[PDB]
RNA sequence: GCGACCCCAGGUCAGGCGGGAUUACCCGCUGAGUUUAAGCAUAUCAAUAAGCGGAGGAAAAGAAACUUACAAGGAUUCCCCUAGUAACGGCGAGCGAACCGGGAACAGCCCAGCCUUAGAAUCGGGCGGCUCCGUCGUCCGAAUUGUAGUCUGGAGAAGCGUCCUCAGCGGCGGACCGGGCCCAAGUCCCCUGGAAGGGGGCGCCGGAGAGGGUGAGAGCCCCGUCGUGCCCGGACCCUGUCGCACCACGAGGCGCUGUCUACGAGUCGGGUUGUUUGGGAAUGCAGCCCAAAUCGGGCGGUGAAUUCCGUCCAAGGCUAAAU
RNA sequence: CCCGUCUUGAAACACGGACCAAGGAGUCUGACAUGUGUGCGAGUCAACGGGCGAGUAAACCCGUAAGGCGUAAGGAAGCUGAUUGGUGGGAUCCCCCUGAGGGGUGCACCGCCGACCGACCUUGAUCUUCUGAGAAGGGUUCGAGUGUGAGCAUACCUGUCG
RNA sequence: GUGAAAGCGUGGCCUAACGAUCCUUUAGACCUUCGGAAUUCGAAGCUAGAGGUGUCAGAAAAGUUACCACAGGGAUAACU
């Protein structure tokens, strides 16, 4: 038979976050990369990194 | 239908699902148009990639008459004032519009200067290699004969800076609101006043 | 058609600008034909004559029923503008016919 | 987001939250705006007064550009001047800045609020209210008309 | 009776053209109801499905009888916006465009009519030759009830002088599209196992750690993958360069000139009927009736007369791109 | 006493169900609304498109008088267009005093009453181009108004509708 | 209006005696609009009434079926 509520191509796949929020997220990510505790917490092995 | 809500007016009673226009090809369309422009630029080299020169025209209606934009082509009167025959203009990158009228001197003069500026920085290669004819350049076909990308005579706004004037007693006594009301009143009574004046002549 | 006063309201309102007459155009003489065309149409009128309803119009004009002649013309041609132009044409034909 | 939809919380509860008595039938009150005058009368009158009927004159082929008339109030007029020009205004009291509102996409000047104290301004606009003109004049300014 | 022309007939006469198929998109016609309105007839579903035709890689549309009322825009198409707006609607249910503005693309043109009359200057066919998508010669036809030139309203004809512009092919290369060929590094030692492609150890390639195959998780066993190099072909378009040729008679451009200055009819328009449209004293279309004009005609979203003003030039035709 | 179900009432002499496996039903989308999270804020939004770019359907950049919504309302319309708060309670803080105390402070919110803009009505010294201007002065009228902005984008639940 | 006057009178001594949208029609305002600019007809608006919906919060509406159909109802008849 036919499935319930057949999936359609015109589902709303994409999302447009405001540009300023996207810039906010990038800045936070850049700042977090300079914190060794956060870099280690994410699973990176930076035990021998000079700085 | 229940509760306090705006009255719905969804136009979804036809077979709309058969007329849905998706935009999943939007990135592909951008790619194809960029490829077309890139291919076109090489075909017309060294002619500028911006295309033909367009005139400056005012926006239409009261809402947009304060701005200017690119029009279709220079009018025949503008071309004649600039001394460019209409049959030669399209062959040297000048758009021609035989329909456009010229109701004012300011509009005519603005585009005439635009044509003269364009001719100043226009290099024309000879039709045949060796012999050089009228209108062609000499020794400039190699110096600065490069394809210009982007606009070369942009049509842009030039907003004037705030000017500080001296307030005279004449301006302080001017009644702006009174002027507007009087002008409005004279406009909507123009027909009636002209009627009685004509009727007075018949009696007299 | 005076120059604009520079005010946004009132008679002759609008932005101040130096108005100039539009350049002459070939289409300005639209509706005018050559002398030959007038000659050809005049000759064909002699050969063809007048239509039955045109004969009715001129008969009314002979008896002085100008008002009825126009109404007949409007019913036939359709518009008042064409009807009164047609009536004047019939009057011109009759005016120079009675003088011969 | 499917996992947050409350239907998931209702799995195994038979009626899906629509009741055993009333049930969830197709259109038990008609579709859309059906029965606005008959069985949804109270709803329309209580929340949508004025819905039914006709008022006013028609306007065939009404174009909105003819009616374009953006307005700016007195209190907002000073904010149009650039900051560098504001300093000049306070540096020389002999002259006054010329604020042409049309250059900022405004046609008419209304008279809400007050102007900066001790600062004459020459306002250039297509239209102006009488209160706006009075406030400009009493502050030492003047009004110029354009189009 | 013999001839010319006219109309028509026959021909297995010489040489051509047409039918049918396909369905995604495209063009024309025809045309419902379920349904919604909590009933139902106008309406809505829908100018849709079904039905009948016709095309192409696109089709259709297209160089204003336009938008507008502004300081004015300027073929068509398409996107955003205009806007769920003006409007339409048992003014109920519902329905619903357009201009401005911002962008994609961009391209303009050909005829009909007065104008060779010291020359039908035009075209087809048969036959022959050549440098063969054509061209030349010759013959027989078409055509004066008009072929070719000139002209298309943006103009133009004619006269005058400024003395500005205009005449081909070939060689090579690039660009474009398609294909073919070679080219990195372990299968080293131990253990388990039917099999190592697994674990441990020791190495290597990497502009190649995409993917697949091979007896289990394989960059280095195999095909490939990355990046060069080499070779072959298709388009004849675009473009660079070289060689040869390069008659301005004529035509065009520019300037002036008294004068001339031709533009589509049972069509426009009107009445009426039906249908359709957001179009409302009537948006388009169609039938029937009436039936134009040339200092004129159409449009200017309320019918009518009167005075102005703005605007364009229908009733013939072709045309790439954005979709 | 047999589960499921409609029911005032089911163990019912009400209906479905012999048994097992697997499949099997509030979803997607448009509009709007309240709430909440986030960004910015009298602004906000990179949305058509362009510039590019992980050799790239992503990400990044671009709004120059673009546009949407908001920034001003009332009126059928012609049109006109906010003179810019008083008071009773009240959070917090400050001082005195150590009381169910007394002063100063008075945000948010609520009640009450003016003023201002507009429809309607009313009013008119003094001027004017004769129909407009407006000194003063209004109203048991009406408004989805004003009296120092709160919106815009976005995510999701719930609800109405197609 | 009435009474000398206080006062009374916004229909009937009090408790019933009546009617939306759209459309039409009338009355009123030297009123507004017909959107290129005017004049006069015509038309369209604003304010208050009238023409009616008695199923009276207001669709425009005759039968038959023993030839019958479907969704249901033990919310409801014809047995125990
Ligand atoms: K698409
Ligand atoms: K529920
Ligand atoms: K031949
Ligand atoms: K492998
Ligand atoms: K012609
Ligand atoms: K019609
Ligand atoms: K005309
Ligand atoms: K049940
Ligand atoms: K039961
Ligand atoms: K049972
Ligand atoms: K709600
Ligand atoms: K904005
Ligand atoms: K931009
Ligand atoms: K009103
Ligand atoms: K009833
Ligand atoms: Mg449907
Ligand atoms: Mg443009
Ligand atoms: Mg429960
Ligand atoms: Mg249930
Ligand atoms: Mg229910
Ligand atoms: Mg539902
Ligand atoms: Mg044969
Ligand atoms: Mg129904
Ligand atoms: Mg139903
Ligand atoms: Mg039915
Ligand atoms: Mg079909
Ligand atoms: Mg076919
Ligand atoms: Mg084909
Ligand atoms: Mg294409
Ligand atoms: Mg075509
Ligand atoms: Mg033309
Ligand atoms: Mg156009
Ligand atoms: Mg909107
Ligand atoms: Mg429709
Ligand atoms: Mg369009
Ligand atoms: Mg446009
Ligand atoms: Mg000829
Ligand atoms: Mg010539
Ligand atoms: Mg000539
Ligand atoms: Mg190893
Ligand atoms: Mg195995
Ligand atoms: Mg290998
Ligand atoms: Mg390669
Ligand atoms: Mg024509
Ligand atoms: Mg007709
Ligand atoms: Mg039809
Ligand atoms: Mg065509
Ligand atoms: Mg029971
Ligand atoms: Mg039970
Ligand atoms: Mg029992
Ligand atoms: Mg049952
Ligand atoms: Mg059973
Ligand atoms: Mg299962
Ligand atoms: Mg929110
Ligand atoms: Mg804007
Ligand atoms: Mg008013
Ligand atoms: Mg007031
Ligand atoms: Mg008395
Ligand atoms: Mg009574
Ligand atoms: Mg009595
Ligand atoms: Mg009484
Ligand atoms: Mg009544
Ligand atoms: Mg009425
Ligand atoms: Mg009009
Ligand atoms: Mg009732
Ligand atoms: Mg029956
Ligand atoms: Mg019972």
């Amino acid at each position: 038979g036919r499935m319930f509520a057949p999936t359609q191509t015109w589902r709303r796949w994409h999302r447009k976050i405001p540009v300023n929020q996207k810039r906010y997220a990038v800045a936070s990510a850049i700042a977090a990369s300079s914190v060794p505790s956060l870099v280690l917490a994410r699973g990176h092995r930076i035990e021998s990194v000079p700085e | 239908m229940k509760h306090n809500n705006v009255i719905p007016n969804g136009h979804f009673k036809k077979h709309w699902q058969n007329y849905v226009r998706t935009w999943f090809n939007q990135p592909a369309r951008k790619t194809r148009r960029r490829a077309a422009r890139q291919k076109k630029a090489a075909t017309i080299f060294p002619r500028p990639t911006a295309g033909s020169l367009r005139p400056i025209v005012h926006g239409q209606t009261l809402k947009y008459n304060m701005k200017v934009r690119a029009g279709r082509g220079f009018s025949l009167e503008e071309l004649k004032a600039a001394g460019i025959p209409k049959k030669l203009a399209p062959t040297i990158g000048i758009a021609v519009d035989h329909r456009r009228r010229n109701r004012s001197l300011e509009g005519l003069q603005t585009n005439v200067q635009r044509l003269k500026t364009y001719k100043a920085k226009l290099v024309i290669f000879p039709r045949r290699a060796k012999k050089v004819k009228a209108g062609d350049s000499s020794a400039e076909e190699l110096a600065n004969a490069t394809q210009v990308q982007g606009p070369y005579l942009p049509i842009v706004r030039d907003q004037p800076a705030i000017e500080l004037v001296k307030i005279t007693d004449e301006m302080k006594s001017f009644k702006a609101y009174g002027k507007l009301r009087i002008e409005r009143t004279n406009a909507r009574h123009f027909g009636a006043r002209l009627k009685r004046a004509a009727e007075a002549e018949k009696e007299e | 058609k005076q120059p604009n006063t520079g005010i946004s309201v009132g008679l002759n309102k609008g932005h101040v600008v130096t108005k100039k007459e539009l350049a002459p155009r070939p289409s300005d003489r639209k509706g005018k034909t050559s002398k030959r065309i007038h000659f050809v149409r005049s000759l064909i009128r002699e050969v063809a004559g007048f239509a039955p309803y045109e004969k009715r119009i001129t008969e009314l004009l002979k008896v002085g029923k100008d008002k009825r002649a126009l109404k007949v013309a409007k019913r036939k041609l359709g518009t008042h503008k064409r009807a009164k132009k047609k009536r004047e044409e019939m009057s011109s034909v009759l005016r120079k016919m009675r003088a011969t | 987001t499917t996992r947050f939809k409350k239907n998931r919380k209702k799995r195994g509860h038979v009626s899906a939250g629509h009741g055993r008595i009333g049930k969830h039938r197709k259109h038990p009150g008609g579709r859309g705006n059906a029965g606005g005058m008959h069985h949804h009368r109270i709803l329309f009158d209580k929340y949508h007064p004025g819905y039914f009927g006709k008022v006013g004159m028609r306007y065939f082929h009404k174009l909105r550009n003819k009616f374009y008339c953006p307005t700016v109030n007195i209190d907002t007029l000073w904010s149009l001047v650039p900051q560098e020009v504001k300093d000049k205004a306070a540096a020389n009291k002999g002259t006054a800045p010329l604020i042409d509102v049309t250059q900022f996409g405004y046609f008419k000047v209304l008279g809400k609020g007050v102007l900066p104290t001790g600062q004459p301004v020459v306002v250039k606009a297509k239209l102006i209210s009488k209160n706006a003109e009075k406030k400009i004049k009493e502050n030492g300014g003047a009004v110029v008309l354009t189009a």
